[PDB]
């Protein structure tokens, strides 16, 4: 669900989401690394975990809509930076 | 005696050790190129200031 | 060399007229009716 | 504009020089000002290299040799043409520049064009203005809050000149005002003689301002208990003012707790991370590959 | 370069200039201790048996030697005291007898000052020689000089190292003296071509 | 080195004919060689010039042949060993700013060109200092600006 | 070339051949004239307390 | 099985050759041939070919011509020639995959049990590389569907050799090359990479049109294909990240400033000997 | 416990491993002068910190490498692309 920007989190969230007591939550996700569907690392000392990689889902046909709408504008990034290093260094060879 | 290397705080006696970082190069090597040819822009004048 | 050559090589004339005011100042009643006697 | 390669080449230019020389030698100045503005217009028209110099240097320096505004003149100047210069007029350009900004309280970059000004002067014996831009330098670095250089002091060129300036250096340092009024008393005929009695006339104010920039530089947490305490100052309500100034035009970088009564500074390091030294760097970069 | 040349001690004859070899030797302990550095006075004049066999005939030198070694500094003044004495009133050493004080005194306190980085002041005054406002005076004229690094708070009455780094410095000495280059090079390039 | 021939008339030529005729510059363009003339190129038979006439497509290819794929040209060096491949040249530098200062001490100290001649064995170190610089530069310059146009490009 | 012509003038024209190698002024200076009997300044700082 | 394969440059010359000369049997679109080679440590080497007729009904799959007995005796005609090369594979010279090809190699693997396909695109409309490799593969499923025959993507080069290298490079009588040094390496990686990788992304963008309604998601596989890529693409340029770049550019930096010095000083020496040689001899000549 | 965790406290040490703090000291130290295992306790707040050596010189190569896995899967999304869209879009 989080975006990208973080997927960061607490015990707290967890522990509530799940309706599962917070002491349990660490050998929860610890489950979740053994069996291979998610990686990452937690933090005990200040009760965070990190979590950058998860397995992908199937997903509809409206959700496709936003990967076309990133990929547009990252794609005239591309365009856009090629332009002045094309121009710039005209004289070196063009 | 350099032996050992860390730290020391009297505040409370705690011994921190921490791992000394290098010495670096490519900038101790430099610091003496400069002299070097300092040395040689001086030289350069026994043979330009004079004939000249 | 000035006027003769392209005029901007007058440089040379130029430090020459250092040396000579340098000079001059730590240089002459007959070089001066010579000098004075130049017609061209 | 016929031979004026030539003409304004040389020989003209050392003209003007001499012929101003002549009225200073034996005579006044003014008509000649008004012929060297004149000339000055004359060229940087037909005309932009050592007509633009040579007269910049001897114009400033008549209205120098009187007391008149002396700035409004260097603002639209256009300032001694770069590109091409014989570097000794580049030289006392910078002197000159350099008085006209001390005397208008601006001091802190006074310091750093005047010694760029000394580095330029050539090797040769002559003594003429080296003891003056000295004497100059020395004298604006006792303003701040520094120590002139315990070297130049002793140089074999140049000492007797320089005595008085060591004793009094020698007296501001421990910052004893007894001292520096017997050195006064004593040589303020030879001060004024010089030309530059008004700027150590108001010295003592920065006297105070030194010594508290070196407990700056000593100590980082310390009560205004002892601040004026040993500064001999016997009131510390306005220990607080004088040390809150010094913090405004930048001496010291510390803080005040009013409240608390200790005053704190904080410690900025780790210059190599920003982006500054790319700079420094890229300048010289520049430089090197125009030469 | 004096105790670079006072090395020898093994072929020092019986010269006439310096009546006694031990004169010899006391001179050149006394300059060696303050021209080199610690791994050095634990490498040839401490590990050396000619000098300590002389040393052995001389309770003092040998007693003000191995105080700055083991690190003793109760009677290092002690008997620093009494060698600027023996320093005041001898020919060749006179003229600077107060200077040679006021280098050992700073080197002493850079001997302890490397160990810790949070020293308390109040160690100092029993453990160094007695009177704490003595040393908070001494450090304070120290540290403004630029030497003796560190940076002490009176509130407290604290001290702090104040550790500079291999980086910071190995940059600042490149920029100076490569703009003094650079300024040498402009100049001389400038008196050529015209 | 490719040559075509054909063979001259089985003589009847002492006629002195000439075996071929001539209308144009076109065939005199090239001096034959020594080692043909040795065998006899003329006195038996006749050189024929060869030309070459690539049609559009080949040469097409022709280009691509040393083409490489864009994947390589945004990767960078590794920092490290690059780090270590930078120490060794500017530890490098040294000796040869050292031999310099003598060299150009030295010079214009005997006849001209007797300085090249008895400067065969030992390096002269001018070229050598030299040609470690387009290596420090080059290296460094491309090396910084692959990494400055990637970070922007990706995120 | 090294012209230095100047309007600027000289100015002016020794008991003191103790030259000590170099410097020494901040080092005079640190002890301009006081705090002198550093034997007396610690031996009557002992016995002051 | 195979990790890379390298190929000569007189196939691709003849691979032209044979495209240009076929409108005089038929007026096809694409045209089919054998590679001959050798192999060693999983390394492929191609070297020599020759083209055998094949035809095929365009309207339709299923319906096309390929001659045995023809590549069996040419086989053994070349075979008389040199020992040193066998069957390896076939190549066809169109720009992009046909529906029958799976069943143009079940046929031709019967003279080799490994075959590899060569694409080799004789007109190319970009920058690239003119050749592909592909080796053939069954594929299970996850959702069931029977098992799945299909081709599988090997990397290539081009490679040389010293009697052919003084060819081409007699040959390459064409245009400019070899701007040197600094000048080559912006242009031959930097633009000449940005131009390709926006090709790549606009050919992505392309294919997620489709998908709205034109043609069925193919597989689920591609989305978590493409969602891995969003993902992994570099952190934000935003933590102490950026502290670790700015040491790094400072020491990339710092020795260019030496270097650059030492540039100048080389060329003051050199006017003082252009200058000094120059008045004397110019006195010593008047 | 290390190949998973980050940092830990010394009281979750103790629980997980139903024996006293000392005892869990005592233990953990032979293995550590062994170079066994890269751990560096702090007793002072008692905080373990395994697997924290930390590089500045490692960073971006860790960031090059990221780069250098998303061109090759760029690089190979596309030959997908290609061959599903034959059986598909052919006629």
């Amino acid at each position: 669900t989080r975006p990208a920007n973080h997927r960061q989190l607490t015990f707290e969230e967890i522990a509530k989401s799940a309706k599962i007591t917070v002491n349990e939550v660490e050998l929860l996700v610890m489950k979740a690394l053994s069996v291979g569907l998610v990686k990452g690392s937690i933090d005990e000392v200040d009760k965070r975990v990190h979590m950058t990689w998860v397995q992908p889902r199937v997903l509809d046909l409206q959700q496709i809509k936003g990967m076309k709408d990133r990929l547009e504008f990252w794609c005239t990034d591309v365009k856009s930076m090629e332009m002045l290093v094309e121009h710039q260094a005209h004289d070196i060879l063009t | 005696d350099k032996k050992f290397h860390g730290i020391l705080d009297q505040g409370e006696g705690v011994l921190i050790i921490f791992d000394e970082p290098p010495v670096d190069k490519t900038y101790e090597a430099a610091l003496e190129t400069i002299q070097n040819m300092s040395k040689v822009v001086d030289s350069l004048y026994n043979k330009a200031k004079k004939l000249t | 060399e000035a006027d003769g050559k392209t005029a901007a090589a007058a440089a040379e004339h130029s430090q020459r007229e250092l040396d000579t005011v340098t000079l001059e100042d730590i240089k002459v009643s007959g070089k001066e009716p010579r000098f004075v006697l130049r017609a061209l | 504009s016929t031979q004026n390669r030539r003409a304004l080449d040389l020989v003209a230019a050392k003209c003007y020089y001499y012929h101003a020389r002549v009225y200073e030698f034996l005579d006044k100045l003014d008509v000649v000002r008004s012929f060297l503005h004149a000339r000055l217009r004359t060229a940087t028209l037909r005309h932009d290299a050592d007509g633009q110099a040579t007269l910049l240097n001897l114009l400033l320096r008549n209205y120098l040799h009187y007391s008149l505004y002396d700035q409004a003149e260097k603002l639209v100047s256009k300032s001694v043409f770069p590109e091409q210069a014989n570097n000794n007029e580049w030289a006392r350009y910078l002197y000159y520049t350099g008085r006209i900004k001390a005397i208008q309280l601006e001091y802190s970059e006074a310091r750093r064009t005047m010694t760029n000004a000394l580095r330029k002067a050539p090797q040769h014996t002559a003594v003429g203005f080296k003891q003056t831009v000295h004497k100059l330098l020395i004298v604006v670095e006792l303003l701040l809050g520094e120590i002139p250089d315990r070297l130049q002091f002793r140089q074999p060129s140049l000492k007797r000149s320089l005595m008085p300036y060591f004793l009094l250096t020698q007296a501001v340092r421990t910052g004893n005002l007894a001292k520096f009024n017997q050195v006064l008393d004593q040589f303020g005929e030879k001060f004024q003689a010089d030309g530059t009695y008004t700027l150590i006339i108001r010295l003592r104010h920065n006297v105070i301002k030194t010594g508290v920039r070196m407990i700056s530089l000593s100590y980082s947490r310390i009560s205004l208990a002892d601040i004026a305490q040993k500064l001999q100052l016997d009131s510390p309500e306005d220990a607080e003012f004088i040390v809150a100034k010094a913090i405004r035009d930048g001496v010291i970088e510390a803080s005040i707790n009013h409240e608390k009564g200790y005053v704190q500074s904080k410690e900025m390091i780790d210059i190599y991370s920003t982006r500054e030294p790319q700079l420094a760097f890229h300048q010289r970069i520049s430089f090197c590959l125009d030469i | 370069q004096a105790a670079e040349l006072f090395l020898d001690t093994v072929s020092t004859f019986t010269s006439y200039e310096l009546m006694d070899y031990k004169t010899f030797v006391t001179y050149t302990v006394y300059v060696s201790m303050i021209a080199l550095e610690r791994p050095d006075l634990r490498e040839k004049v401490i590990k050396g048996a000619e000098i300590l066999e002389v040393l052995h005939s001389l309770p003092a030198v040998r007693q003000y030697l191995f105080s700055l070694y083991e690190c003793r500094y109760s009677v290092f003044f002690q008997s620093l005291a009494v060698v600027e004495q023996e320093m005041k009133k001898d020919w060749l050493f006179a003229p600077h007898y107060r200077y040679y004080v006021r280098e050992m005194r700073i080197h002493a306190y850079s001997q302890l000052l490397e160990s810790y980085r949070s020293l308390t002041l109040g160690y100092m005054a029993e453990a160094f020689g007695v009177g704490v406002e003595f040393i908070d005076q001494e450090l304070s004229r120290f540290i403004a000089a630029g030497r003796l690094h560190c940076k002490i708070d009176k509130v407290n009455e604290i001290v702090e190292t104040n550790r500079p780094d291999s980086k910071n410095w190995q940059y600042q000495e490149t920029i100076k003296k490569g703009d003094l280059l650079l300024n040498r090079v402009q100049k001389l390039s400038r008196v050529i071509n015209m | 080195v490719i040559d075509a021939f054909r063979l001259i008339n089985a003589n009847m030529m002492v006629l002195g004919h000439e075996p071929r005729q001539t209308t144009s510059n076109l065939g005199h363009l090239n001096k034959p060689s020594i080692q043909a003339l040795i065998h006899g190129l003329n006195r038996h038979y006749y050189s024929i010039t060869i030309n070459y006439r690539k049609n559009e497509l080949e040469q097409k290819m022709l280009l691509n042949l040393h083409k490489k794929s864009w994947m390589e040209g945004l990767t960078l060096q590794d920092y490290s060993e690059h780090c270590k491949h930078n120490e060794s040249v500017v530890k490098e530098m040294l000796e040869l700013a050292k031999n310099y200062n003598k060299a150009v001490e030295e010079e214009d100290k005997m006849t001209p060109e007797q300085l090249a001649i008895k400067n065969v064995g030992k390096q002269d170190p001018k070229r050598h200092l030299e040609e470690h610089v387009d290596v420090l530069m080059t290296s460094n310059i491309v090396q910084c600006l692959a990494a400055m146009l990637d970070t922007v490009v990706f995120k | 070339m090294s012209e230095k012509k100047q309007p600027v003038d000289l100015g002016l024209l020794d008991a003191h051949v103790w030259e000590d190698n170099w410097d020494d002024d901040n080092v005079e200076d640190d002890f301009s004239n006081q705090l002198r009997a550093e034997l007396e300044k610690h031996g009557y700082k002992m016995e002051t307390s | 099985a195979v990790q890379k394969v390298v190929v000569h440059p007189l196939v691709l010359l003849s691979v032209v050759d044979h495209f240009n000369r076929i409108g005089k049997v038929g007026n096809q679109k694409r045209v089919v041939g054998v590679l001959l080679g050798s192999w060693q440590k999983k390394v492929l080497d191609v070297s020599n070919s020759f083209a055998v007729p094949f035809d095929e009904d365009d309207k339709d799959d299923s319906v096309w011509f390929l001659d045995h007995d023809y590549l069996e005796n040419m086989y053994g005609m070349f075979k008389k020639v040199n020992a040193r090369e066998r069957i390896v594979g076939w190549y066809h010279t169109g720009p992009k995959l046909h529906k029958n090809d799976i069943a143009i190699n079940e046929l031709m693997k019967r003279y080799c049990p490994n075959s590899v396909l060569v694409i080799i695109d004789v007109k190319p409309k970009d920058l690239g590389l003119p050749t592909e490799a592909y080796i053939s593969v069954e594929e299970v499923h996850d959702d069931g569907t029977p098992t799945s025959k299909t081709f599988e993507h090997v990397t290539s080069e081009i490679g040389a050799e010293e009697a052919e290298e003084v060819g081409v490079e007699h040959l390459l009588r064409d245009i400019k090359d070899t701007t040197v040094g600094t000048l080559s390496q912006r242009i031959t990686n930097q633009v000449h990479g940005l131009k390709g990788l926006n090709s790549k992304l606009l050919d992505i963008r392309s294919y997620l049109e489709k998908v709205a309604t034109g043609k069925l998601p193919i597989n689920h596989q591609i989305i978590y294909q493409l969602q891995d890529v969003f993902n992994l693409l570099p952190d934000v340029s935003l933590q102490e990240f950026v502290k670790a770049f700015y040491l790094k550019t400072n020491d990339q930096m710092v020795v260019v400033y030496l270097a650059s010095l030492i540039r100048s000083v080389v060329a003051l020496h050199n006017l003082i000997n252009n200058k000094i040689a120059n008045r004397d001899a110019e006195k010593k000549e008047g | 416990m290390a190949k998973y965790y980050t940092r830990i406290t010394m009281k979750r040490m103790a629980q997980l491993l139903d024996l006293s703090v000392d005892e869990s000291e005592a233990f953990l130290s032979n293995l550590v002068v062994n170079k066994t295992i890269f751990a560096k306790v702090d007793r002072l707040a008692g905080i373990i910190n395994f697997q924290r050596p930390k590089d500045p010189n490692n960073l971006l190569n860790d960031w090059s490498q990221k780069l250098n896995s998303l061109m090759s899967l760029v690089n190979k999304t596309t030959h997908l692309i290609a061959k599903e869209e034959m059986i598909h879009n052919l006629q």
